[PDB]
Protein backbone atom coordinates (compact mmCIF):
# COMPACT_ATOMS: atom_id res chain seq x y z
CA UNK A 1 0.00 0.00 0.00
CA UNK A 2 2.47 2.82 -1.44
CA UNK A 3 2.16 5.90 -3.66
CA UNK A 4 4.36 3.79 -6.09
CA UNK A 5 3.00 0.57 -5.97
CA UNK A 6 -0.93 0.19 -7.90
CA UNK A 7 -3.75 -1.72 -6.25
CA UNK A 8 -5.94 -2.62 -8.43
CA UNK A 9 -5.68 -3.72 -12.07
CA UNK A 10 -8.07 -3.38 -14.91
CA UNK A 11 -10.85 -6.14 -14.95
CA UNK A 12 -13.09 -5.73 -17.83
CA UNK A 13 -14.67 -9.08 -19.26
CA UNK A 14 -17.42 -11.19 -19.55
CA UNK A 15 -16.59 -15.09 -19.57
CA UNK A 16 -19.68 -17.50 -20.67
CA UNK A 17 -19.22 -20.99 -18.71
CA UNK A 18 -22.79 -22.79 -19.29
CA UNK A 19 -25.54 -21.31 -17.03
CA UNK A 20 -23.73 -18.37 -15.61
CA UNK A 21 -22.17 -15.28 -17.40
CA UNK A 22 -19.85 -13.06 -15.25
CA UNK A 23 -19.69 -9.95 -16.55
CA UNK A 24 -17.10 -7.55 -15.44
CA UNK A 25 -16.56 -3.72 -16.01
CA UNK A 26 -13.65 -1.03 -14.97
CA UNK A 27 -13.80 2.71 -15.42
CA UNK A 28 -11.96 5.57 -14.35
CA UNK A 29 -14.04 7.91 -12.29
CA UNK A 30 -13.50 11.83 -10.95
CA UNK A 31 -14.97 12.87 -7.76
CA UNK A 32 -15.18 17.09 -7.13
CA UNK A 33 -15.84 18.79 -3.89
CA UNK A 34 -19.90 18.78 -3.85
CA UNK A 35 -21.33 22.11 -2.26
CA UNK A 36 -17.41 22.85 -0.82
CA UNK A 37 -18.45 20.25 1.88
CA UNK A 38 -21.65 21.70 2.74
CA UNK A 39 -25.05 20.53 3.58
CA UNK A 40 -27.40 22.32 1.98
CA UNK A 41 -31.15 22.61 2.27
CA UNK A 42 -32.79 22.29 -0.93
CA UNK A 43 -36.11 22.86 -1.96
CA UNK A 44 -38.45 23.63 -4.70
CA UNK A 45 -38.84 27.32 -5.45
CA UNK A 46 -41.61 29.24 -4.02
CA UNK A 47 -43.21 30.14 -7.25
CA UNK A 48 -44.00 26.60 -8.61
CA UNK A 49 -46.68 24.02 -9.03
CA UNK A 50 -47.57 21.64 -6.67
CA UNK A 51 -47.00 19.03 -8.19
CA UNK A 52 -43.59 20.24 -8.40
CA UNK A 53 -43.08 21.32 -4.93
CA UNK A 54 -40.11 19.26 -3.24
CA UNK A 55 -37.77 19.37 -0.16
CA UNK A 56 -34.99 17.70 0.94
CA UNK A 57 -30.90 18.21 1.34
CA UNK A 58 -28.15 17.78 -0.89
CA UNK A 59 -24.82 16.52 0.35
CA UNK A 60 -20.99 16.66 -0.15
CA UNK A 61 -20.92 12.88 -0.86
CA UNK A 62 -21.05 11.51 -4.12
CA UNK A 63 -22.63 8.03 -5.19
CA UNK A 64 -21.53 5.05 -7.67
CA UNK A 65 -24.30 3.54 -9.72
CA UNK A 66 -24.16 0.64 -12.46
CA UNK A 67 -28.00 0.07 -12.59
CA UNK A 68 -28.09 -0.03 -16.34
CA UNK A 69 -27.67 -3.14 -18.50
CA UNK A 70 -24.62 -1.46 -20.49
CA UNK A 71 -22.41 -1.20 -17.77
CA UNK A 72 -21.92 -4.74 -17.53
CA UNK A 73 -22.92 -5.82 -21.14
CA UNK A 74 -21.45 -5.10 -24.30
CA UNK A 75 -23.89 -5.06 -27.12
CA UNK A 76 -22.16 -8.16 -28.33
CA UNK A 77 -22.43 -9.98 -24.81
CA UNK A 78 -26.09 -8.68 -24.57
CA UNK A 79 -26.45 -9.96 -27.75
CA UNK A 80 -25.54 -13.57 -26.92
CA UNK A 81 -27.91 -12.99 -23.56
CA UNK A 82 -30.73 -12.31 -25.76
CA UNK A 83 -31.15 -14.89 -28.89
CA UNK A 84 -30.22 -18.09 -26.51
CA UNK A 85 -31.64 -17.96 -23.10
CA UNK A 86 -35.38 -17.82 -22.08
CA UNK A 87 -34.17 -15.99 -18.72
CA UNK A 88 -31.98 -14.41 -16.78
CA UNK A 89 -31.23 -12.76 -13.49
CA UNK A 90 -27.85 -11.50 -11.32
CA UNK A 91 -26.56 -13.70 -8.54
CA UNK A 92 -23.75 -11.61 -6.83
CA UNK A 93 -21.51 -9.02 -7.70
CA UNK A 94 -17.89 -7.42 -6.49
CA UNK A 95 -17.41 -4.06 -5.82
CA UNK A 96 -14.14 -2.65 -5.99
CA UNK A 97 -12.16 0.85 -6.19
CA UNK A 98 -8.11 1.28 -6.36
CA UNK A 99 -5.84 3.53 -7.77
CA UNK A 100 -6.89 6.47 -5.89
CA UNK A 101 -5.43 9.67 -6.57
CA UNK A 102 -6.11 12.97 -4.77
CA UNK A 103 -5.12 15.86 -7.12
CA UNK A 104 -4.65 19.36 -5.40
CA UNK B 1 -15.54 -29.70 -55.10
CA UNK B 2 -19.23 -30.43 -54.66
CA UNK B 3 -18.35 -29.49 -50.24
CA UNK B 4 -18.14 -31.53 -47.80
CA UNK B 5 -15.76 -34.21 -46.25
CA UNK B 6 -13.64 -36.29 -47.85
CA UNK B 7 -13.11 -39.47 -46.43
CA UNK B 8 -10.71 -42.01 -47.60
CA UNK B 9 -12.61 -44.63 -45.50
CA UNK B 10 -16.21 -43.12 -46.01
CA UNK B 11 -19.49 -44.04 -44.25
CA UNK B 12 -20.06 -47.51 -46.47
CA UNK B 13 -22.74 -48.54 -48.82
CA UNK B 14 -25.98 -50.17 -47.44
CA UNK B 15 -27.46 -52.41 -50.04
CA UNK B 16 -30.94 -54.18 -50.00
CA UNK B 17 -33.00 -56.52 -52.28
CA UNK B 18 -35.72 -58.73 -51.89
CA UNK B 19 -34.97 -62.59 -52.23
CA UNK B 20 -36.79 -63.93 -55.00
CA UNK B 21 -39.66 -66.27 -54.38
CA UNK B 22 -40.52 -68.10 -57.60
CA UNK B 23 -44.20 -69.27 -58.75
CA UNK B 24 -44.42 -72.87 -59.42
CA UNK B 25 -42.62 -74.22 -61.36
CA UNK B 26 -43.38 -77.00 -63.78
CA UNK B 27 -44.05 -80.75 -62.52
CA UNK B 28 -41.52 -81.60 -64.96
CA UNK B 29 -37.62 -80.62 -64.60
CA UNK B 30 -36.44 -78.15 -66.42
CA UNK B 31 -32.74 -76.98 -66.75
CA UNK B 32 -33.59 -73.46 -67.48
CA UNK B 33 -33.15 -70.76 -64.74
CA UNK B 34 -36.16 -68.89 -63.11
CA UNK B 35 -38.00 -66.43 -64.99
CA UNK B 36 -41.54 -66.57 -62.91
CA UNK B 37 -41.25 -64.88 -59.77
CA UNK B 38 -44.24 -64.06 -57.24
CA UNK B 39 -44.36 -59.71 -57.71
CA UNK B 40 -43.87 -58.55 -53.73
CA UNK B 41 -41.80 -55.79 -52.40
CA UNK B 42 -40.47 -54.83 -48.89
CA UNK B 43 -41.07 -52.15 -46.54
CA UNK B 44 -39.33 -50.87 -43.05
CA UNK B 45 -37.86 -48.36 -41.31
CA UNK B 46 -34.51 -46.84 -41.04
CA UNK B 47 -32.76 -45.04 -38.47
CA UNK B 48 -29.51 -43.22 -38.87
CA UNK B 49 -28.00 -41.24 -35.89
CA UNK B 50 -25.13 -39.17 -36.64
CA UNK B 51 -22.32 -37.77 -33.65
CA UNK B 52 -20.94 -34.40 -34.18
CA UNK B 53 -18.24 -32.19 -33.07
CA UNK B 54 -18.43 -28.58 -32.54
CA UNK B 55 -15.70 -26.09 -32.87
CA UNK B 56 -17.30 -23.34 -30.49
CA UNK B 57 -16.56 -19.44 -31.40
CA UNK B 58 -14.03 -17.22 -29.31
CA UNK B 59 -14.45 -14.03 -30.39
CA UNK B 60 -13.84 -10.85 -29.27
CA UNK B 61 -15.94 -8.91 -31.53
CA UNK B 62 -17.69 -6.12 -30.41
CA UNK B 63 -20.55 -5.21 -32.50
CA UNK B 64 -23.01 -7.90 -33.39
CA UNK B 65 -22.49 -10.31 -35.79
CA UNK B 66 -24.59 -11.64 -38.97
CA UNK B 67 -26.88 -14.95 -38.51
CA UNK B 68 -29.22 -16.62 -40.12
CA UNK B 69 -32.99 -15.24 -38.93
CA UNK B 70 -36.20 -15.62 -40.30
CA UNK B 71 -38.26 -12.80 -41.29
CA UNK B 72 -41.08 -11.44 -39.24
CA UNK B 73 -43.06 -9.99 -42.04
CA UNK B 74 -46.10 -12.32 -42.60
CA UNK B 75 -46.65 -14.32 -45.26
CA UNK B 76 -49.73 -17.14 -46.45
CA UNK B 77 -46.71 -19.89 -45.78
CA UNK B 78 -44.79 -20.22 -43.23
CA UNK B 79 -40.90 -21.26 -44.49
CA UNK B 80 -39.36 -24.76 -44.20
CA UNK B 81 -43.11 -25.72 -43.61
CA UNK B 82 -45.83 -27.78 -45.34
CA UNK B 83 -48.24 -26.33 -46.86
CA UNK B 84 -52.15 -26.60 -47.50
CA UNK B 85 -51.37 -29.74 -49.78
CA UNK B 86 -48.99 -31.08 -46.77
CA UNK B 87 -45.77 -30.92 -49.29
CA UNK B 88 -42.91 -29.46 -47.51
CA UNK B 89 -40.53 -26.80 -49.14
CA UNK B 90 -37.31 -25.48 -48.59
CA UNK B 91 -37.17 -22.05 -49.85
CA UNK B 92 -33.49 -21.15 -50.07
CA UNK B 93 -30.10 -22.73 -49.72
CA UNK B 94 -28.73 -22.50 -46.04
CA UNK B 95 -25.04 -22.10 -46.25
CA UNK B 96 -23.16 -22.75 -42.92
CA UNK B 97 -20.90 -19.00 -43.35
CA UNK B 98 -22.25 -16.86 -40.51
CA UNK B 99 -20.08 -16.11 -37.95
CA UNK B 100 -16.90 -14.46 -38.77
CA UNK B 101 -12.78 -14.90 -37.76
CA UNK B 102 -9.99 -12.56 -38.51
CA UNK B 103 -7.05 -13.96 -40.90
Amino acid sequence: DGVGNSSGNWHCDSTWMGDRVITTSTRTWALPTYNNHLYKQISSQSGASNDNHYFGYSTPWGYFDFNRFHCHFSPRDWQRLINNNWGFRPKRLNFKLFNIQVKE
Amino acid sequence: LMGGFGLKHPPPQILIKNTPVPANPSTTFSAAKFASFITQYSTGQVSVEIEWELQKENSKRWNPEIQYTSNYNKSVNVDFTVDTNGVYSEPRPIGTRYLTRNL
